[PDB]
RNA sequence: AUCGAGAGGAUG
């Protein structure tokens, strides 16, 4: 019951600082990939992002649904990450207009995410465990 | 020089000595 | 056709000023005033004085 | 209330401990919430606010006299010059915590008046006791101890709720309940009761 | 000596009565739109008929006994200033200094009056510096609780 | 009526300070400002405790018995 | 009208009355003083003996305590002096006229009492202090507020009674109105200006205040909610932990105006299962609209639920805001150096575009709207050139105002004020109004003594051009008191009509009920409907859902 | 005690409203709240 | 000195306290402050029994003012708790009783400061009970003036107090209280115009510490350390000893605790 | 005239223990302890310096209603280590830094001049 | 009978609406346990929405208008201009059957 | 105790 469900090098082309200042809405799009580009919310306070920039991104799930979230202590325990930036979310809903394409909708506990393309048939699932992992 | 006309503070000095005479029941007591 | 006016006059009095009733409300009363025959005035001389209950 | 029809009452009463606080070591005598502002509408009350402070600091007096040459810029040149937030914001902690408070503070003197009406002369309640004369019913006022009034407009109220019993008893079991002896005939009140 | 002159309401029908002694008959330069003013002062109607026969005391004078004791009432809402003057009637501290050698039934007094820290020109006459009716209290304006 | 010992918010003693105050002014030459600063009274809490204070004292003793 | 329809009565209470962050809403908070007046007959049972002999021993002093025994032969044992007050055999059958507990019916209304929601039952919870306290979300249905409102207080004194008082009265039952399909009671002033704060974007909470939030709310499932971010530094989201006041099997959709299931800025407001998904919580959604959270989780959940609902949203928001912050300074009403200048210069464009319409009337070129004076197009004219004048220069204010504004900010909650108020204190105050018309001519053919005759302009006829800031000027002073004036007069005298109007309504319709036959009908028998409301429905379990079998495309409707 | 020593009393077209011809004579905002508003007047 | 909070101060005289407390959690400053403000305990009149009263005040307005006046509350921890001692009523073991007789001498003012009190009770040999003056003039507070033919006689049975049970019994004063100077943990949102920078003054606490550096980006893991407070006595108990019996009686009432809990252990399991 | 005495904010009536303790039934190993005559001076300070004890999975304190003097401390650990022990073994370290605290102050205070 | 089919008439447009066939099986794609359900759910949902024989709807309903009445006293009527009578005037006029009315109005289609 | 007047509080 783990394992990854998405992976990718994106490139950021809009950071929209909409009259906030603990958070950004980012637009970037994928690399070899040609059809494909994400919409995604970053708190920029913790980890800065400038325009023009690369970042991999992956979903995954891995390590009675929540068993009471307990503290780090992860020198001891081993981790699932070895990324600069992590946040959990839910999916509300998968879009699907014409296509030949696809899209994603994830709501983590307040910043949104929509993807888009189509290798993901088998992938992401109408579910509730979903992680997101980003570095460099 | 006693010409120069009254102004802003001066037209204060005025209403007391109003008040120094009919103080505030005039009306009544008259 | 009169219960009809009276209402949309009743109601554009509500409604004039960003209120809301719900119909079920005015058309009752807009109904009282209207199965006496004709048009029955909210004083002594429209309801009451019809042989309802003295002590009333 | 103040001096510009803001009236109230007081909710609660803290310690010095349980207070907000100014680094300065500053408690505030009493806290108003900032919701009674916009929908009444009284910006003199925020001036006097703003105008008293400066008075109390540069131990001078307060010209808050009608019509004047007198500018909420003019005041706030002045508050600025005293190591001051020029429209009388002032960085608080929290009295439970001690942890900085996240939005600064409007916070100064402000003339309060004391008007009569205090509880302990409103409070009253009663459970039987003084009648009347004529009606048998309970007197008026509390200061013969007496009932409150259930006016016709809500006895309405009770019928739509159509709690029927409970209406029955607010006009027997208490106020009003008597016996009497009626005719099989005619019905009046005639009957000589010789009970016993 | 012939200065000022007792006008009542329907001689007040013949006249032109002039408002600020000052600003109304000094010269022109003019101003308005003219550079340069206070940004932050106030906007006033100007002087534009000129043949005045009168000038008004001060117009605080337009004010009662209980009125002016708010201060700056131009700056509220109208209906808030007749508020407070039902208030100020009904405010506690000192009635008259002979309070403890009179026998009338029921008297409040203040433990500890002051005099106000912002005053009117008109409190002066009113001798309210002298016998208080209030306290000045350090006040918060926040949320904090609920109560 | 009669100067407070202790400002209501703060509690810094200022009931002994009363006299001291009046003599600051009518003997000394000095402005209600600066005497209050020669007193100790550098929070504003007390400042308005002396600044605002009215001394009906004063007129209650002119009565006889 | 006085005696037989309205009479005085025992066994009831009144004082002053003030809010209660920390308590229930269908709760009341009464002194012990009146819980230690007020009594309620109760009958020795086998099944209280031992709770009762203990109270009558307790004594009419400390508080759990009883005054008076009543006996078989209907004697009157008065607990204050007597012998035998210390002894005392209670058996089965006598009475014990115990003072009020905690949880017990009370009806508790406030004048003038002209709804149903006037006159609620309340559950007692006994408290120190002498003022009668209750839940901040139960002000809307009384129009109460703490400014020195009195209420009053009744106590039954028969089971059949104090039934029905909790199964028809009962405050929860009340919470959609049968007047407008809809909830009559809400999330309102603090806590509503705070639970939009803690749910924009911005705001993040961290672990020591997350737990003790999560503890504040009760019967909470004891499970911390995975954290939103889980990078560098674990955080969650505002409307993270909320999301733990509310039920679950909870759904809820909006879609305000630029709404995209993105929303640039928080447009709009989705909730699912038990979460929320994105949006910004305040009026529309928590407020007592008719689509509103409320009355979802009523018609849903039950009543019981909802009400302990109210507590639960109050505990958290306070909880956090008390440890946040919120004020308004004069700061609040300032604006722009920029924006002032630009103010002014948009009042001097209005006050010449009136000099032409004048300068034109005057040389008799004005021609006349059919069927209108000559005077009466200019006066209309002229009316709306200034208050044109004024919305354009109050909608300049609040483009000018920053969203770290705190008068702003309460407005975009909706906890108090409008768009009119902040162009009142900021930019102008307008034109002033008695009987309809502009300022009269009190003095012949003037305004004021301080003007010439034959006058129409702006100034002289009562258009206050300077703000709440700025202050007014002593003939605007003035006028604007002429005006306010009007209020007070109608509220004073108009009243006394608005009340006799709702005397006749209640006495004509009055005995209308529905029958076992569910027509609707009178005393008479007389029939007024045939089925009540046409369709006999309840005015309560109802709501305004859309039939889309009307608009559409004639083919549209096909596909 | 200095508001009642000057209060202006009437009995029973508009005479509650504050009429121009007041200014200076009568006081704007001194005045009753309910009741008998605007009948009464204070100098 | 040691291996815990690190006190250091800068400046300290008869009556006031400056000094940075470093290295400790919050949540115990704070506690610091508040334990100060109102859980030590003094000695100040409770109790006031009137002869005769001519005076222009009234009766109870005398009494309240005595509470308020400042008396010596040095060896007050050996003075058993008026609520404790097995003596019926008051005692001298359990309170300083204090005496007050004025009358109006001359046909000038009599002034009547609080010099003019008198212990009467056996001190037992302790500093307590003194009332404090620090009047140049050499005259403590001011309790009532009188005329001419106008008595005073009083009677004061001054007890053990908390300012927790009133604030007669505060010897605080006012507490100054500060962290974080320029705000580096982000702990507030600065209101403003224009320049946040220029529409807030710097506190002297700037001076201790460096600035942000605009070019740095926000540090995430800091906790509150290094706290910049300044403590002013009233007078009853010198100003070292109210910092001193604070961290006492918050360590005290911390272990009635650790105790208590321990006293129920051995009371189930055992018998 | 109903204000209930002052000496009720640190004193206890009859039958009043200091600590009752009392098992969670919501989630297993935890324990809610109810502190009486106590507020924010107390309550605050246990919290934190149990927040440090990195085998405590959760711990907060509240206020029920500010007329009484009481709060409710909330305490999960580690499976197999009872709460009391987490709770004894905080109140020392407190203990620690004030003891500690104290000799730190005085070492400075002696040396001061005025 | 005819009665009872009449006043279900409007909610029944509704349901056929939401319930057709090319909805539950395309836009919300219902199993067979789950419409019995939803089917079985609204019957009871209605007959909770039915009028309890006993509610006073004489009080109810003049309550209902006296309310709002009582918050009709502002302005009343400050688009501007009506003209006609408004507010609890014309309120007055509605209710006394009034046959001299301030502000009588034909409109032509 | 009853009859009569006036002032005030809550919707502004
Ligand atoms: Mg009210
Ligand atoms: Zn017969
Ligand atoms: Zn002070
Ligand atoms: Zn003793």
């Amino acid at each position: 019951m783990s394992n990854t469900l998405f992976d990718d090098i994106f490139q950021v082309s809009e950071v929209d600082p909409g009259r906030y200042n603990k958070v950004c809405r980012i637009e970037a799009a994928s690399t070899t990939q040609d059809q494909c580009k994400l919409t995604l919310d970053i708190n920029v306070e913790l980890f800065p992002v400038a325009a023009q920039d690369s970042l991999t991104v992956t979903i995954a799930s891995s390590l009675s649904a929540t068993r009471s979230w307990r503290p780090p202590q992860a020198g001891d325990r081993s981790l699932a990450d070895d990324y600069d930036y992590v946040m959990y979310g839910t999916a509300y809903k998968f879009e699907e207009v014409s296509k030949d394409l696809i899209a994603v909708y994830y709501s983590f506990g307040g910043l949104l995410m929509r993807l888009e393309g189509n290798y993901r048939n088998l992938n992401n699932l109408k579910q509730e465990n979903a992680y997101l992992l980003i570095r460099r | 020089d006693e010409s120069a006309p009254i102004t802003a503070e001066d037209s204060w000095a005025v209403i007391s000595a109003f008040f120094r005479e009919k103080g505030l029941v005039s009306q009544q007591l008259d | 056709a009169g219960r009809a006016a009276l209402y949309k006059e009743v109601y554009n009095v509500i409604a004039s000023d960003g209120s809301y009733v719900n119909y079920r409300h005015m058309a009752l009363l807009v109904d009282v005033m209207t199965t006496q025959g004709g048009l029955t005035s909210v004083t002594r001389h429209g309801f009451n004085r019809s042989n309802t209950g003295a002590l009333m | 209330a103040s001096r510009h029809g803001q009236k109230g009452t007081i909710g609660i009463t803290y310690r010095r401990e349980d207070m907000p606080f100014t680094a300065e070591g500053i408690v505030p005598d009493l806290i108003i919430n900032p919701h009674a502002i916009p929908s009444r509408m009284t910006v003199a009350h925020l001036i006097e606010c703003l105008l008293s402070k400066v008075a109390a600091l540069s131990g001078n007096e307060g010209d808050a006299s009608p019509f004047t040459d007198i500018t909420v810029e003019g005041i706030s040149k002045l508050l600025r010059e005293h190591g001051y937030q020029s429209r009388g914001f002032e960085v608080m902690y929290n009295g439970h915590t001690g942890k900085k408070l996240m939005a600064q503070i409007f916070f100064g003197p402000t003339y309060y008046q004391r008007l009569r009406h205090m509880v302990d002369d409103k409070i009253h309640a009663r459970a039987r006791g003084p009648m009347q004369v004529l009606t048998r019913q309970p007197v008026e006022g509390r200061s013969r101890d007496g009932g409150l009034r259930f006016g016709e407009m809500e006895r309405d109220c009770m019928i739509a709720h159509g709690a029927a019993s409970f209406l029955k008893e607010r006009l027997m079991e208490a106020s009003d309940a008597f016996r009497v002896h009626i005719c099989g005939i005619c019905g009046l009140m005639t009957v000589i009761a010789k009970l016993n | 000596e012939g200065l000022v002159e007792y006008i009542d309401a329907e001689e007040e029908e013949s006249i032109l009565i002039a408002m600020q002694p000052e600003d109304l008959e000094p010269a022109e330069a003019n101003e308005e739109n003219d550079l340069d003013v206070d940004p932050a002062k106030r906007i006033r109607v100007s002087h534009h008929a000129t043949t005045f026969t009168h000038c008004e005391i001060h117009p605080s004078m337009i004010l009662g006994v209980a009125a002016s004791i708010i201060p700056f009432p131009d700056h509220n809402q109208s209906p808030r200033n007749t508020y407070q003057s039902a208030m100020g009637k009904q405010a506690m501290g000192v009635f008259l200094t002979n309070y403890n050698v009179r026998m009338d039934t029921m008297a409040n007094i203040l433990y500890y009056p002051q005099k106000p820290l912002g005053t009117t020109r008109a409190m002066e006459y009113l001798k309210f510096r002298e016998l208080p009716a209030g306290q000045n209290a350090i006040v918060a304006i926040a949320c904090y609780s609920g109560y | 009526m009669i100067v407070p010992v202790r400002c209501f918010s703060c509690g810094k003693v200022v009931g002994d300070k009363w006299e001291s105050y009046l003599n600051l002014l009518q003997e000394d030459e000095l402005d209600e400002g600066t005497a209050l600063s020669r007193l100790g009274l550098k929070r504003y809490c007390c400042r308005r405790m002396i600044l605002t204070h009215v001394d009906l004292i004063e007129k209650f003793l002119r009565y006889n018995p | 009208r006085g005696n037989l329809m309205g009479k005085r009565v025992d066994f009831s209470a009144r004082t002053v009355i003030s809010g209660d962050p920390n308590l229930e809403l269908d709760q009341v908070g009464v002194p012990k003083s009146i819980a230690k007046t007020l009594t309620y007959p109760e009958v020795v049972t086998p099944y209280n003996i031992d709770r009762l002999t203990q109270l009558v021993r307790n004594g009419p002093n400390e508080h759990p305590g009883a005054k008076y025994v009543i006996r078989d032969s209907g004697d009157r044992i008065d607990l204050r002096y007597s012998k035998r007050a210390g002894d005392i055999q209670l058996q089965y059958g006598w009475k014990v006229e115990r003072h009020i507990m905690d949880n017990d019916p009370v009806l508790f209304n406030r004048q003038p009492s002209l709804h149903k929601m006037s006159m609620m039952a309340h559950r007692v919870k006994v408290i120190p202090y002498s003022t009668f306290r209750l839940n901040l979300s139960v002000t809307s249905p009384y129009n109460a507020d703490f400014d020195g409102d009195e209420m009053n207080l009744h106590v039954p004194q028969s089971e059949e009674t104090r039934a029905e008082l909790s199964q028809l009265c009962a405050v929860p039952l009340q919470i959609v109105s049968p007047q407008s399909n809809k909830p009559c009671m809400g999330i309102v002033q603090d806590t509503l200006c705070g639970i939009r704060k803690l749910t924009l974007r911005d705001t993040f909470i961290e672990l020591d205040q997350v737990l003790n939030m999560l503890y504040w709310v009760p019967d909470w499932d004891g499970v911390i909610p995975t954290p939103a971010i889980i990078k560098p530094k674990p955080l969650w989201s505002g409307k993270q932990i909320l999301s733990v006041a509310i039920p679950n099997g909870i759904h809820l959709q909006r879609f305000d105006e630029g709404t995209t299931l993105l929303s640039p800025k928080d447009n709009g407001m989705l909730i699912i299962d038990g979460q929320i998904i994105f949006g910004v919580v305040e009026k529309k959604t928590v407020g007592s609209s008719n689509g509103g959270l409320i009355h979802v989780v009523t018609r849903e959940k039950g009543p019981q639920v909802c009400a302990k609902l109210f507590g639960n949203i109050q505990k958290v928001v306070n909880f956090w805001l008390l440890h946040n912050g919120f004020s308004t300074g004069i700061g609040d009403t300032i604006a722009d150096g920029p924006t002032m200048r630009e103010i002014t210069e948009t009042i001097a464009e209005a006050k010449k575009k009136v000099l032409d319409v004048t300068k034109e009337a005057q040389a008799n070129l004005l021609t006349a709207k059919h069927g209108m004076t000559l005077r009466e197009s200019f006066e209309d004219n002229v009316v709306r050139f200034l208050n044109e004048a004024r919305d354009k220069a109050g909608r300049l204010a609040e483009v000018n105002l920053k969203d770290l504004n705190n008068v702003k900010q309460m407005v975009m909650a909706g906890s108090k004020g409008s768009f009119i108020n902040i162009a009142q204190m900021s930019a102008c105050v307008g034109q002033q109004s008695v009987e309809g018309k502009r300022i009269a001519f009190g003095f012949v053919d003037r305004t004021l003594p301080h003007f010439s005759k034959d006058d129409y302009s702006p100034e002289s006829k009562g258009f206050v051009e300077n703000s709440y800031l700025r202050g007014l000027t002593p003939q605007e002073f003035f006028f604007h008191a002429m005006g306010g004036r009007e209020g007070l007069i109608d509220t004073a005298v108009k009243t006394a009509e608005t009340g006799y109007i709702q005397r006749r309504l209640v006495k004509a319709l009055e005995d209308i009920m529905v029958h076992y036959d569910n027509t609707t009908r009178n005393s008479l028998g007389n029939v007024i409907q045939f089925i009540y409301g046409e369709d006999g429905m309840d005015a309560a379990h109802i709501e305004k859902q859309s039939l889309d079998t009307i608009g559409g495309s004639d083919a549209a409707f096909e596909k | 005690t200095l508001s009642h020593l000057r209060r202006t009393n009437t009995p029973i077209a508009k005479p509650r409203q504050l009429h121009n011809t007041h200014w200076g004579l009568v006081c704007p905002a001194e005045t009753p709240e309910g009741q008998a508003c605007g009948l009464v007047k204070n100098l | 000195s040691e291996e815990g909070p690190q006190v250091k101060i800068r400046e300290a005289s008869k009556d006031n306290v400056d000094f940075i407390l470093s290295n400790v959690d919050l949540a115990m400053a704070n506690s610091l402050r508040r334990v100060m403000i109102a859980e030590i305990p003094t000695l100040a009149i409770d109790s006031v029994e009137v002869e005769t009263n001519t005076t222009v005040l009234a009766d109870e307005f005398i009494a309240h003012r005595l509470g308020l006046i400042p008396l010596q509350s040095m060896d007050i921890e050996q003075l058993e708790y008026s609520r404790d001692c097995f003596c019926e009523d008051h005692c001298d073991k359990c309170s300083v009783v204090l005496t007050l007789q004025a009358f109006g001498e001359s046909e000038s003012t009599t002034n009547v400061y609080s010099k003019d009190l008198v212990i009467v009770s056996n001190l037992m040999g302790r500093n307590i009970g003194h009332p404090i003056i620090q009047d140049k003039e050499g005259n403590g507070v001011l309790i009532c003036k009188l005329r001419k033919g106008q008595e005073l006689k009083l009677t004061c049975v001054a007890k053990k107090g908390i300012a927790k049970e009133h604030a007669k019994w505060g010897p605080a004063a006012a507490i100054e209280f500060e962290y974080d100077p320029w705000n580096k943990l982000k702990h507030t949102d600065y209101w403003y115009e224009q320049d946040s920078a220029k529409e807030w003054p710097q506190s002297k606490n700037c001076e201790y510490e460096d600035p942000p550096n605009e070019g740095d980006p926000f540090d995430y893991k800091a906790q509150a350390d290094t706290f910049y407070m300044n403590v002013e006595s009233v007078g009853s108990i010198p100003v070292d000893q109210v910092v001193v019996r604070g961290i006492d009686t918050l360590q005290k009432k911390v272990a009635s605790i650790l105790l208590a809990l321990t006293q129920m252990d051995q009371d189930k399991v055992n018998f | 005239m109903n204000a209930p005495d002052r000496f009720e904010l640190f004193l206890l009536g009859e039958g009043e223990s200091k600590l009752k303790i009392d098992p969670d039934t919501k989630a297993p190993n935890a324990v809610v302890i109810t502190f009486e005559k106590e507020d924010h001076t107390l309550g605050n300070l246990i919290r934190a310096e149990l927040l440090n004890d990195r085998k405590v999975l959760f711990a907060a304190y509240k206020v029920e209603h500010p007329f009484f003097a009481r709060f409710k401390l909330r305490i999960q650990t580690t499976e197999g280590y009872d709460p009391k022990d987490a709770l004894k073994n905080a109140c020392n370290s407190i203990i620690n830094k004030l003891g500690a605290l104290k000799t730190n102050f005085e070492t400075e205070w002696n040396l001061q001049t005025l | 009978q005819n009665a009872q089919r009449d006043a279900v008439t409007l909610f029944c447009c509704l349901l056929r609406s939401r319930l057709a066939t090319r909805r539950v099986l395309q836009e919300y794609r219902l199993t067979k346990q789950a419409f019995d359900w939803v089917l079985s759910n609204i019957e009871a949902q209605f007959l909770r929405s039915v009028v309890h024989p006993g509610e006073m709807v004489g009080v109810l309903a003049a309550q209902s208008i006296g309310e709002p009445a009582t918050q009709m006293t502002l302005n009343t009527f400050h688009v501007a201009s009506k003209k006609v009578t408004s507010g609890v005037p014309r309120l007055k006029e509605i209710l006394n059957v009034a046959k001299n009315m301030k502000t009588p109005s034909l409109t032509v289609y």
